Order: structure tokens, then sequence, then C-alpha cells
RNA sequence: AUUCUUGGAUUUAUUGAAGACUAACUACUGCGAAAGCAUUUGCCAAGGACGUUUUCAUUAAUCAAGAACGAAAGUUAGGG
RNA sequence: UGAAUAGGGUGAAGCCAGAGGAAACUCUGGUGGAGGCUCGUAGCGGUUUGACGUGCAAAUCGAUCGUCGAAUUUGGGUAUAG
RNA sequence: GCAGUUGGACGUGGGUUAGUCGAUCCUAAGAGAUGGGGAAGCUCCGUUUCAAAGGCCUGAUUUUAUGCAGGCCACCAUCGAAGGGAAUCCGGUUAAGAUUCCGGAACCUGGUGGUUCUUCACGGUAACGUAACUGAAUGUGGAGACGUCGCGAGCCCUGGGAGGAGUUAUCUUUUCUUCUUAACAGCUUAUCACCCGAAUUGGUUUAUCCGGAAUGGGGUCUUAUGGCUGGAAGAGGCCAGCACCUUUGCUGGCUCCGGUGCGCUUGACGGCCGUGAAAAUCCACAGGAAGGAAUAGUUUUCAUGCCAGGUCGUACUGAUAACCGCAGCAGGUCUCCAAGGUGAACAGCCUCUAGUUGAUAGAAUAAUGUGAUAAGGGAAGUCGGCAAAAUAGAUCCGUAACUUCGGGAUAAGGAUUGGCUCUAAGUUAGAACUGGUACGGACAAGGGGAAUCUGACUGUCUAAUUAAAACAUAGCAUUGCGAUGGU
RNA sequence: GCGGGAGUAACUAUGACUCUCUUAAGGUAGCCAAAUGCCUCGUCAUCUAAUUAGUGACGCGCAUGAAUGGAUUAACGAGAUUCCCACUGUCCCUAUCUACUAUCUAGCGAAACCACAGCCAAGGGAACGGGCUUGGCAGAAUCAGCGGGGAAAGAAGACCCU
RNA sequence: UGGCUUGUGGCAGUCAAGCGUUCAUAGCGACAUUGCUUUUUGAUUCUUCGAUGUCGGCUCUUCCUAUCAUACCGAAGCAGAAUUCGGUAAGCGUUGGAUUGUUCACCCACUAAUAGGGAACGUGAGCUGGGUUUAGACCGUCGUGAGACAGGUUAGUUUUAC
């Protein structure tokens, strides 16, 4: 959206910041919590604090994969 | 006519690039048959991008000397591989997302990434980002198994394959589109192929047989069959249904 | 008649998979301010009515603007 | 794979405060971050006009005109030959 | 391209002294050497197990030493940087130059003197002392290791004191100018984290945070702009005094202090994604004693003596007479350093350190081709507003359709400056006064109103007559197509 | 890939609708005199000292038509027309002054480069004569100028055919 | 291109019956032709490929009158004057703008008023390069097609010293 600029028209350029926002801010970790946990690497949501691994599948903390096998 | 652009594929200058710079794109190494509590199984180390894939990967340690110096073991990136959780393997393994293990051990309708499909290949299907296949060929499919690969088509498999359970890491190529074309050209240097393209009708019938006419149109034909030569075979290769 | 069948259909049984809906119970029934709400079980969570009372003491009624909610059909992006 | 852009103007998103509003709108200031945001030099491009063509370069010279954190420019090494 | 006392032309010889500055290992682009085969050669393949390298045990020979052969050990395997991989300052002197010769002071590479823990023996013991024999870190796990981007808080002109001179011309000793200095070691600061943990609250602050201040278990620590201290007993320097053969040669001597950048400090922190490399050497290889205080050593560090440093490039030009346009041609040509005041910077303006006008010349200065000015007119002229004119800053007022709501605005329509005094004995803005052609006075610095098209946007382009509507573009769909694909 | 011939409504004037032939069978939403129109100064309004542009429509479509797509519709340009305001050496209208050279001189020293010859009017003619026929005319030493011929500086023409 | 003829044709003499109030000739002229001529408009390969480069205009270098206007004259079916017609005679004068590439086509404002014909239309080593011989790209129209067209559109070499 910042990087995007004038490229695209109404449906795309305006609306992608509304996808970026929920991918942004620094959240709690699954096992600690200072301000660290965002999109660290691409799809890999990291932790700079106590360094701790998450397990979901693709996006954030849980996708379709962990909703099946780490559930049943 | 001259040499067509599709013939310049086997060799070429545009068909060279960095090969050994690539640290190890995502196959799978030796990882223990057993799981008699496990031998060759350990934690994830680093998160590093190999060129070719266009997605993050990882390094892994097992029982063997793997942090830096020994250059091989690269581990398939699932959300969110990092230091301080274990991987497990073996035949009759524990079914979790982020564990590499057989297709036989998982039930029907499990999503899997970095999966083999021929008799051994280390890792074939769905190595980069977004991708995954769907194993649905057990139970009334009795002996020979079958991954139903994501379009619609076939593939007979014997015993065959291991692979990580899940959907893979990333998701920001279809999920998030790009912006411009020089930033798209970063694909066509980690892959060797000509880029971009000019129209077939705009090119002369000399350089590509889709040209012809003062008022430009398609000279020969757009639909050409499967059994054909080099310059002869272009366009839509066997247009089975039009529309 | 198009159509489907001797390249074995309809079908009968067995086995496996995918989605949607919940017959009967079902009513001259109940709930929700209206739109609306049908297998069974569990969790968070709301409202009405009754009963001896206890209790703050007009705190109330109504309300243009304004704010929030919206059957179906239609539109956008990703799935099925 | 190595080297290079001084100077100068704005600022969503995130987050807080203050007046105001049944509540929301509204509305006043601070904190702060993403730019083909944007601007002028390096690097770098070629619209107009006059003089040359037995002359300085085998397409030359003067006046005049463009871009610059982006699809950026450039050196070196190395490979591809009808 | 002339003269010519001149030249790289012409001819002859000399000068360039390194462990010290370059000439290496391993990772990338990328590539090489060797043998046999697969096969028609090319070539791919093998190197990955031996190889290569290292530890432990045994036998024969010889010596101041030594060196060799056999037996035993699985835990690793291709090649090449600019980014990764030794050391250094200052003066004398030269026809020329030294981190090179040389003078003075360093450092790297080998030959002489001093011991700390696991674990163990003997003696002694709160103790500590010593003889026998002591190679030594292919890792759990962490590092060397790489997209874009933002706010801090510190880092100057000038003065003070000392020496010297009052200007060809009216006149001038608190006027101007010169002088005003110095490797290293010791001393000892911002960031981080066992202040994780967290009661509390230093830090413009939103603050969970981290600190004055308080708590554990018994409690504290690293890195480091600057400053302070040592070296320097000594050395230089504004400027003068003598010898005196009057050619030429020496000898003596001053001041020393206060207001400030874009270096470095900050990958943390803030916050986004396209998701951040690989490796040899090397770090990594797990702390005990006294509460801490305090005190010592280390397969490490201190003390001390002698020799040797390989092997060449080394002159010098490097916008050039050495490179390079056949050329003594209006040329190509990597790339280093950064003062004053005026104007943002690196425009312009103009002086320093500092340098220089080329292989022909004089006098007049037609026609014609090369520069500016002006009455009146105001587009009337020419393929052709091409050419040429209006206007311009700072600060305040005032201002148009309609939106893919990211927009248009500097639309139009108007008004004023510098200087000096005063507001306040110290940003800047408000009051007040006069004049001229005019306050931006060199330099420098927007034309506006009204109607209309196409490619969405930025982007690619015909090398000696075609810069576009050609083609790309983020994005979207059908078809090949399960990859041992399609091609 | 997406038709012809014939007949037909008060009244000038037109064909809704109907019949017939032919072929595999004959087009919607929306728009028009085009980068495409023979016919056409078509036909009408406004503008202009005339004005066909500006801008207003007419219907008289040689030959418009939905996916290598109609259609909604904002921002941006060394790209394309006109009206309107101030105005302009482009011109009217040319003059004057200035820089440098021409004139003139020294030195050394180019360039591709070699037809006997060099008047005009009339006449014949290898066909447009200074050159051949008659007639009129034509002297030399020398320098500065200027674009008319011969047709320069040059390449075996650009049209054109093998 | 030049030559030739005057095809295609222009002009005049003019046969002069008609018709204009009577009335062959104020005027109008059936029907056409003879001589001249080279203008509408072309017949012909005679003479030409080691160049035969285009149009409208600017600028400057001629001659004739198939005559617009100025000197001189005569006549009418002409009242002065308006109107209508013919002879002697080439020294001179012969506009400004708008439509249109453009003279043609076509209109206006004046003014005393705004002619005819040839000459290498002076005419690209004086000048513009709009008109005018190749090369981006598109449409209509035609052919199995690469592509083409007696149809239109968009960009696309004026060198130098006589």
């Amino acid at each position: 959206t910042g990087k995007y600029g004038v490229r695209y028209g109404s449906s795309l350029r305006r609306q992608v910041k509304k996808l970026e926002i929920q991918q942004h801010a620094r959240y709690d970790c699954s096992f600690c919590g200072k301000k660290t946990v965002k999109r660290g690497a691409a799809g890999i949501w990291t932790c700079s604090c106590c360094k701790k691994t998450v397990a979901g599948g693709a996006y954030t903390v849980s996708t379709a994969a962990a909703a099946t096998v780490r559930s049943t | 006519g001259r040499v067509i652009r599709n013939q310049r594929k086997g060799a070429g200058s545009i068909f060279t690039s960095h090969t050994r710079l690539r640290q190890g794109a995502a196959k799978l190494r030796t990882l223990d048959y057993a799981e008699r509590h496990g031998y060759i199984r350990g934690i994830v180390k680093q998160i590093v991008h190999d060129s070719g894939r266009g997605a993050p990967l990882a390094k892994v340690v097992f029982r063997d000397p793997y942090k830096y110096r020994l250059r091989e073991e690269i581990f398939i990136a699932n959300e969110g591989v990092h230091t301080g959780q274990f991987i497990y393997a073996g035949k009759k393994a524990s079914l979790n997302v982020g564990n590499v293990l057989p297709l036989g051990s998982v039930p029907e309708g499990t999503i899997v990434s970095n999966v083999e499909e021929k008799p051994g290949d280390r890792g074939a299907l769905a190595r980069a980002s977004g991708n995954y296949v769907i194993i649905i060929g057990h139970n009334p499919d009795e002996n020979k198994t079958r991954v139903r690969l994501p379009s619609g088509a076939k593939k007979v498999i014997s015993s065959d394959a291991r692979g990580v359970i899940g959907v893979i890491a990333g998701g920001g190529r279809v999920d998030k589109p790009l912006l411009k074309a020089g930033r798209a050209f970063h694909k066509y240097r980690l892959k060797r192929n000509s880029w971009p393209k000019t129209r077939g009708v705009a090119m002369n019938p000399v350089d590509h047989p889709h040209g012809g006419g003062n008022h430009q149109h398609i000279g020969k034909a757009s639909t050409i069959s499967r059994g054909a030569v080099s310059g002869q075979k272009a366009g839509l290769i066997a247009a089975r249904r039009t529309g």
C-alpha cells in the first residue's frame, strides 16, 4: 500500500493495507510475552525474546493443519 | 525462417545461473526408519532462504554434526519453525503438523507438503510456499496407493512416499499480489528461462510462425497437435475444449 | 424421442468417500421487541413469567435528529 | 560480485491526549511510520536551432531539453560464436 | 603548421635497496588437473571409501640430534573474491626517492629466564610443598552470516597574551599581521544482561518497560566518543646577536587559553516485508577460593639474549609527448583528496594553499556572415507564436466543475517588502519614518481563462534518414500438463 | 457464421404487417456519416468584414453491432484542434551603434583536381551551337565582387525494364 | 522531355434562313462550315537511363499586345446624363481580405478601378520545403496464403568554396 503506490486501482491498492494491519503489530508469544511477535520471517512468526517455536501450518499461529491433527 | 525462441531452451546463455550458491533447496535427508524412541531426530536451528524456491526454509540438527560446517540438512518450513521444538519421524510415527513421516501412517484426507511420489526422490511435491497435495487413496484402495494431485488427474504409487503433514509456510504470491515487473524479474534469474514475452502475431512469420499479414493476425494455426516439430508446435498445444 | 446400455447399464449386496438436510416426534405448541428460530451433547452468554417478601423513593412515559441491528435477491476477494 | 545519490518538502497505518457527543459522529494537539511520497546534485537520457561535410572524431561542434530509493545507474571477473 | 639559443627528435650513460606496500587460504560467480569407462568423438563420471591428515603400539639401524618400516584408529572428503584471510610512524639526504637507503623509535616470524583447575600420589597441614610420568576441544550448542525504512544527544567561529611596524598622501602605536605545537600507555564513559525476576517509578512521554530506590540466592559485571595522566630531563618557532677572511661560517630566543558539524556513538530501540546467505584459521571447549572485601596464575602471560627475513615489481607517466584516436589530431580515459565570506547543499559569488594563456604576425577595420538599441502599430507577417513579449521572491488575504475519496489549489482576484530607528540590553515578530527609476535593486526568480482525445499509471525502442497508436505492465481466464510433466 | 422478390394503412406521404421464393438457418442491448461513405459546398442552427472549424444537428448507413468484446469511467504527459485576455522584430519599416574578419601583409604550405576553345541575332543540323553558314560585335597589363547560363564539387540515375 | 498533327477542341470570318414591336444581322442566330490557330484536351515510342529533383508564394533579372485603365476619334432602335457598340494606339498605372493545400471552386469590404499571352512559369551551388517518387503502425476492399489495392489514414535526409 505504501509499497504499491499508484499501481493498481480502487479494489486492490486501498484494500491491501487492511490485510497488512492484521499481519503487523507486536503480540504475546505462546510461552512468553515481551513485545516481539509479528511476521518475523515469511509465514514464520518469530520470537526475539525467549526464542520459541509455534506450530500451525501457513499463516499466523494456527491454520487448517493444526486444526485437524493437533485437535483430534 | 530463423531459429524460434522455444527451441532455445535446451542450451543457452539465458540458460545458465548460480548453482552452488544455492545452499540446499528443499529435499529431505536421512531421518530414521525406526522411531524406537528415535535416533536421527532433533530440533530446528536457523531459518534461511535458498534461491530457486522463493520462500524461507530452515536448518535442522539430528544426532549428527549440523549447525554450520556440514552442508546438507535443510528442513521444510512450516509455520513457524524455529529453535526449541522437536521433529519426529519413523514409519509408525506420531501424526503432527511439522513431522515428516509416511503416507501409509496417515489416514484418508490429510494434507501433506514436501512429499515424494515416484519410487524415492527425497522430496518432490510442494516444497516452496502455499502449496500442498492431498492423499486420498487408502482404505477401499487396498494395495497400490494414490495421491490425488491437486488438479484432478492421476498418479499410481506403490508404497512410495514420506512427507511433512500440513500446509507449508508462506502464502503471499496468490494471497498477496506483486506491484511491478522488475520486482517480478527476480523470479527469472533464480530460474533460467527467457522473460518477458512479445506477441506471436506481432513477431514476424520468420521468427515465430504465429505472425503473418499486413493486417496482423495468426498465419498458420493457434491449435497445433502434440506430435509435431519445434517451430511447427506452438500456441495452444492440443486445444481439447475451446472455452 | 433426445438420452443411457453387451466396452455389462438399471439393480442387489458389500466396501470406501463427499456435501446438504434433520422424516417421525409435530401440535388448535413454545420462544424472540420484529426479521427469525427444528437430531443429540457440551461450553460461554441473554431475556420473560411466578413466589413470600426484602428494598432506592418519580428515578418515569414518549421522542424529530442520531446510533446500532437487517429475510431473500445482487456486488467484491478467497474457498468449496 | 564490488563501488555511488549531499541537500530540501509532505506523511496514511499504528498509538495516546483534550474539548464534544445518550452512545457514535464530530473535533483540537502530541507521539510516530509505509512511499515510482518526492526533490536536487553525483551516476545517467536526448526535444528544438545555428554553424560544419576537400574539417578536429570515417555522423562532428555550439546554444537548447529529461531521470535519480525506483522496473535505479555503473566497474570487474567469467561463459555463450553463425 | 614559423623563428629557435630548444626537445622524449638526436646520442650516451646513470638512477630506482621491503618481512615492512602488492605477490595467500577458504566460501560465491565461475573453473581446473588426472585415470578408466558409459558412448561416435566431445565429454560426463570417479575424487565423497582408500586417498589426504592425525593419535597410539612394536622392531632393526645410527646420532649432538635424528630419520625409517610394520601394526592399530569408522563418525571429515570440488574450486575461485573486490566482500571473509600478517605489519608502521617520523626526519635527514639525493642529478632521483624511501613505513625501503640512512638517523631515531616500534611490531610480526626461531634459539635464553618465572606457574593456575578437573583428576591423582607422597610429605606436611587452618597451612602448603614437591620426586617418578602427564599427547590433550572432527560438539550439545552458539558465532563469524547480508531486503526496505524513522525520531535522538553530544563534536565552532573567535578571543587572550607576547614580539614588530604606523605607510611615498592628509593622518594614525588597545590598528593590522605573524606567533599561539606534538605518536603511546595508563586513567576510565554510552549501550547490554541473573535486574531474567519484578514491589516501585528516573526517562517530553502513551510504557507491562528499564533506573534513582527496594527485593532475592550470596550477589552485581562486560564493552566504550571524550577527559585525566605519562613520554618530553628534552625539541621546534614570531624575532635577533656575533665571527668576519667580508667571499663565507654560526650562535642566541617569546606567549600558550574560553563559548561548537553530516566523524564515532545506535543491526539495539521504533516499525513494515520481498524474509536475510557460506566457510578454513579462530572464538565456541561448562570456575574454584575469601559473604562480596581481597589476591594470584593459566596448552596463557611476563622477563631476556643472539642471528636471519624469502622472491621479484619498485625509475615513472597515470586526462598522459609514456595510456589511447595509424597521427606532435578541437578525442577516448578507471579514479583518490575537500579553506574563508556571500547564496539551502556541492548552483551562483570569489580569494587561498597553489598553477598557468598552446609550433606565425601588424595596421586599417568595406560589401557580406557572425551582437545590442529605438519612434509608432499590436498580429496585421511567414509552411511555421518557430522566434519574441507578459510575469516572478518572502508573508498575509481570497479562490472553480466533479471523483476510482489517493486527488484538484501556486486557479481566478489582490496587497506589501530591503535599509535605519524602536519594541526586549540577545530566536523572531510587531510598531514607526523617509526617499529614488525601482528594496530580490549585480547575481537570482511561475503567464492566465474556456471547450475537447487515446494508451489505466511508471516502462521498452530501430548503433550512419521512422521516439509511435508498435511491444511490455501489476492483474485475469481457457488449454497442454502428475513432473520419470508439457516443452 | 448472422438473405432476396412482391404486395399493403383517410391525405400529401409512409409500411406497420402479410405473402412468396431461396438457403444450413437469417441478429440483441447500445451507437453512427468514421484511421472506413461512391453519393455531398448533403441538410439545419449559431458564429465570422467572408467562416464548412468553433458547434448544432439532419437521416439520404456505397458497407455499425457484445470475449484476440460492447460499456461504466477518476488520476497522469518533450503527443492532437478552436474560442478568449494581456501581448509580441515575425512583419509593417527600416535605421543606428558594437564585437570578429573580409581589404592587406609575413612566414611555412593543402584539397579531389590534366578536352583544341570560350559573343549574339537569324539559318541549316547527331534534333536547344561561343564552336558550323551569313551578318552585327569582340584588344592587352590587373584587383575587389556575385549567384543566371554552360549545368560545378560526384556516384556507371531515384523513375524504368531485363 | 523535345519534335509532329490539332485528334479532343477554342476563337473569328461567315452561308442567314429565322425572331425581336414592324423588321436577315439594335439584339437574338436554326443549321454548321472554311481559313487561321495551338488554350480545352491529348493521339504518337519520332528523340532520351555514367540523372530528365515537384507545387503555391516571398525576393530580384524581359519582350509582345488575342487591350482592364490613362491620350485621340466616330455611330445607335441613347433626352442631357445614365446606357449600348466600333476604329487609331504599348510610354505609364493595374488594391485589401476570408472560405478553400491552392490560382480553380466561392463570398465580402472598398477604391479612380483591379487586363490578356508567351518567355526552361527569373526560379532549390538566392528561398520556404506546407504542395511533392522508398522504409514504424491501422482501417476499408480483394485473394487459399506470405500479402495486395487506379481507396483513405500516422512518423519518416535541401550537401559545398562557381
